[PDB]
């Protein structure tokens, strides 16, 4: 199952100044970029057009080009409409796309955040506020819901265009999506808030896809103190992760770091301290 | 959804203050002011999304907007100039795209008021020759000697306005076309059946609403202050 | 305003004298206006590459800076971030041992 | 120059003829297009609004088309009447809500020449209701081939022709008025008037 996410970030500093920047993700791989500075959407993969014809893509891009200009003016007008309730600066974020399921099933979404809080979604045939949203948004919602033309376009984008487009992306991008890249590991140590303790670190870098297993071990004994950090990105669309273990000084000998990953084909990495 | 404007017509002097008012009882949040000039489409001056809200349109310079209530939206010309001679339109609307337009306000800003003069109005009764030849009777109304040309001529039979059988000249003519501030004349006709004119219970009146000075406009000349006023002439039908 | 987390790490196992790539991953910040500098010996490294800014499920922003570098015994490497949520710039030093 | 252009600028047609008015625009986006009729010194009367990519509407003798791909609309008037004499204005709304701006064309002026079936050209003298020394001369009931010229004498005033409509009788007539401080026999000498023009008395 793959989640396709179009992420829009719009900054409005005052009545005049604004910028909108967008990035598009299929799972954890970037497929598009659209800088405020660019008239056109940029492909970040050879296969980013999916299975759309040039005419289909040009038409879709045109719709987005009109959207970006229109969106900018609409926010500026909505600010005037709610004045002086809401003032600049304002950040608006959109997360739109679809989650793809086996055998023609999918679910689409369009979520909107205002000053970093999820307040609005498109659902069914209209815009609605979500639980916890402030009441003043009822007027913007009323105004947005008066626009039958936007409602029809969004319904089509979410219900039809998104799943169809992504199905083609998954076919076109298969070899990248299914790539296997091997982890490389290395060990190191530091002192950590310690009377006489140390912190061993097992570094694992360059693996794809994300799922990985990293454990400190003495023989066959999985050391339960193993703390694995967050998954951190490398610039080459691989992943980095480190697993730490807080141990007593002069008790490092015997410890090893074991790494299991789909790319290794059963041949685990074992690094002895 | 109705919208009203006041005044409907205004003659002002350069440097004077003019307020154009718009009223709507539709409970519309949104109101809009435009001006219409020959060779241009309507152009947005100011608009408002509710009481206390005023926003600049495309051509806001020389105008101030005021939205004291949901009902009322005013356009204020603090220091009127001749460039603001125009027809002004107000509109209102709710969240939907439709703008409901008022009937418009004609504004003339003169450099000076010294030549402002109300009309003389004369009613000319039907020729007995026309009656015998056509079995119809044309009355003619003549408004003369007025300045500027902001007049509304209307016909009234038995205290009710008539439109059928009426035609008024599309523009006033100049009495002295050589002179800079020539006075104007305007004519109108009302044509009725001979039997209608012949009925002595039928009271005919030609009315000219003249737009001139207000109460608060200064007047330094000896002649009567040429204020906004109605001038009319009348005649009864006769066998 | 959430305060930026900064993580500094190498792409490959660090070896003195050997070309490598240094990553600076800045997360959990908002608003998105941010200045990120990668430093060698406290001096701004030129030609640092930036990912496109993006945001997570929770709506907080993140971005990845990276640069070619050659570890040595003597040279220090750091990532310096300026953000409205902090009175002073925050600097995180690359520690190969961490 | 502007985002909404209308053609022709102006036209003259005879009663009963059809005509077609054009609107071309560059406005983006184009949510809807409305045609207004504006009578002289009056307000805006909506004739039709077109909303679809390829749209057609009708309203009595008015019909309209919109092609959003070409950004082009036409208004057709079938069997023109005198009362169609007006300015016709095209306006494009760029949103389907109050967040929209209206983009107005500068208008097309239509003049419709009325049909005078049974002309009876005559010059009559009318006297003032008060002081009957004052009079005017009424040239009436000529067909729309006749032109009324201004006077040679600048102390003689002559109005342009003007058509009135006696609606209950289904009757229209042209007239012009002349006055001075002068006889009605000589009033319209500077005009080429019908040879069979009736001068009574
Ligand atoms: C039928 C009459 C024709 O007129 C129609 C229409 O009736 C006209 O009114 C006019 O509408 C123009 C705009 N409407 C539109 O532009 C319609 C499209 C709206 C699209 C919304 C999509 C949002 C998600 C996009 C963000 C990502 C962008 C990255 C692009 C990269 C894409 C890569 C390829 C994948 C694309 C396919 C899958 C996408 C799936 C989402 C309209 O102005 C909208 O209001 C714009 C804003 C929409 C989003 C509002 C979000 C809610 C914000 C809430 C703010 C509250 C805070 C206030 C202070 O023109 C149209 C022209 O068709
Ligand atoms: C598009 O689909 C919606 C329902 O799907 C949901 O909302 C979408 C925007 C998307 O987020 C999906 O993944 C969601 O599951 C249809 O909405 C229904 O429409 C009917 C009548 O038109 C209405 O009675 C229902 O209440 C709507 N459903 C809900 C949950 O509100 C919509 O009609 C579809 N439109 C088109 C053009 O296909
Ligand atoms: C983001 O992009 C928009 C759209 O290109 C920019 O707005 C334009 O700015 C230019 C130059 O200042 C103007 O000539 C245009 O009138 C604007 N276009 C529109 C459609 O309004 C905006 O300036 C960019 N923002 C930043 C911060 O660079
Ligand atoms: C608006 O915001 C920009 C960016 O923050 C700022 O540089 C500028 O001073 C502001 N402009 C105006 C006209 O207020
Ligand atoms: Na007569």
């Amino acid at each position: 199952n793959y989640t396709f996410r179009c992420l829009q970030m719009s900054s409005f500093a005052n009545r005049s100044w604004s910028r909108t920047d967008s990035v598009v993700w299929l799972g954890d791989l970037q497929t598009h970029r659209w800088s405020n500075d660019s008239a056109t959407i940029s492909f970040t993969k050879p296969w980013s057009q999916g299975k759309l014809s040039n005419q289909q893509w040009e038409k879709l891009q045109h719709m987005f080009q009109v959207y970006r200009v229109s969106f900018t003016r609409d926010i500026q007008e909505l600010v005037k409409m709610m004045s002086p309730k809401e003032d600049y600066p304002i950040e608006i974020q959109l997360s739109a796309g679809c989650e793809m399921y086996p055998g023609n099933a999918s679910e689409s979404f369009l979520h909107v955040a205002f000053q970093g809080k999820y307040v609005v979604r498109f659902w069914g045939t209209s815009w609605q506020t979500v639980p916890g949203a402030p009441s003043w948004l009822d007027l913007p919602i009323k105004v947005l819901n008066a626009d039958q033309g936007t409602s029809a376009t969004v319904q089509m984008l979410l219900n039809d265009t998104c799943p169809l487009f992504v199905r083609g992306l998954l076919e076109a991008g298969k070899s990248d999506l299914e790539k296997q890249e091997k982890p490389v590991a290395w060990l190191s140590s530091v002192p950590s808030s310690a009377h006489g303790h140390r912190q061993l670190v097992c570094h694992v870098s360059g693996f794809y896809p994300k799922p990985v297993w990293v454990m400190w071990m003495r023989g066959d004994q999985e050391q339960q103190g193993t703390h694995r950090g967050d998954f951190l990105p490398n610039a080459d669309e691989t992943w980095y992760l480190q697993a730490t273990l807080d141990v007593e000084a002069g008790e490092e000998a015997g410890l090893a770091c074991r790494v299991k990953h789909s790319s290794l084909g059963g041949q685990d990495i074992i690094l002895y301290w | 959804a109705a919208v009203t404007q006041s005044p409907r017509n205004k003659v002002a002097v350069t440097g004077g203050k003019v307020t154009l008012s718009c009223n709507q009882t539709n409970n519309h949040n949104n109101m809009y002011w435009y001006r219409q000039d020959t060779g241009h489409g309507l152009r947005l001056i100011h608009y408002s999304y509710g009481a206390g809200s005023t926003e600049k349109g495309d051509i806001p310079d020389g105008y101030k907007a005021s939205r004291p209530s949901q009902e009322n939206f005013s356009l204020i010309l603090e220091l009127a100039t001749p460039s603001q001679t125009s027809v002004y339109f107000c509109a209102s609307g709710d969240e939907g795209y439709t703008q409901y337009f008022g009937p418009g306000t004609r504004l003339l800003v003169l450099e000076d008021l010294r030549n402002v003069t109300p009309p003389k109005v004369s009613l000319f009764e039907p020729s007995k020759a026309e009656i015998s030849h056509t079995q119809k009777a044309t009355l003619v109304c003549l408004a003369t000697g007025f300045y500027p040309d902001h007049v509304e001529l209307s016909w009234w039979v038995n205290g009710k306005e008539v439109h059928s059988g009426v035609c008024t000249d599309p523009q006033p003519l100049k009495e002295q076309p050589a002179l800079n501030d020539s006075r104007y004349s305007l004519s109108s006709r009302l044509r009725v059946s001979a039997t209608f004119w012949q009925n002595p219970r039928n009271h005919f009146r030609c009315q000219v609403q003249f737009y001139g000075l207000s109460e608060n406009d200064e007047w330094t000349q000896d002649r009567a202050k040429p204020v906004t006023q109605i001038v009319s002439a009348e005649a009864w039908g006769r066998a | 305003q959430k305060t930026p987390q900064i993580q500094v790490y190498s792409r490959h196992p660090p070896e003195n004298g050997k070309p490598n790539i240094l990553n600076c991953y800045v997360t959990q910040f908002h608003p998105p206006h941010i200045e990120i500098q990668m430093l060698k010996n406290g001096k701004k490294i030129p030609k640092v590459e930036m990912s496109d800014m993006s945001f997570s499920k929770d709506w907080s922003f993140y971005i990845l800076a990276h640069t070619e570098f050659t570890p040595t015994e003597t040279d220090t490497y750091a990532c310096r971030v300026k953000h409205a949520s902090m009175a002073e710039p925050k600097t995180v030093y690359w520690d190969r041992d961490m | 120059k502007t985002q909404v252009e209308q053609s022709p600028q102006s036209l003259v047609v005879r009663q009963g003829e059809n005509c077609v008015l054009q609107c071309n625009y560059s406005v983006t986006p184009d949510n809807h297009l409305r045609w207004f009729k504006q009578d002289t010194g009056k307000g805006l009367v909506s004739l039709t609004v077109l909303v679809d990519q390829k749209d057609k509407t009708s309203n009595g003798r008015y019909s309209a088309t919109l092609d959003k791909d070409a950004k082009h609309s036409t208004l057709h008037i079938t069997a023109t009447l005198l009362d169609d004499t007006a300015t016709y204005i095209c306006v494009v709304g760029d949103r389907g809500s109050a967040l929209g701006r209206l983009h107005f064309g500068a208008g097309t002026q239509l003049i419709v020449i009325p049909d005078i079936q049974n002309p009876d050209p005559a010059v009559y003298q009318l006297r003032d209701s008060k002081s009957s020394d004052k009079s005017v001369c009424l040239f009436t009931d000529f067909d729309s081939q006749t032109n009324v010229s201004q006077s040679k004498d600048s102390d003689v005033y002559i109005t342009d022709k003007c058509v009135l409509d006696m609606r209950s009788m289904d009757f229209k007539s042209n007239s012009a008025v002349a006055w001075s401080n002068f006889a009605c026999a000589n009033a319209f000498n500077n005009s080429i008037i019908p040879e069979d023009t009736f001068f009574p008395s």
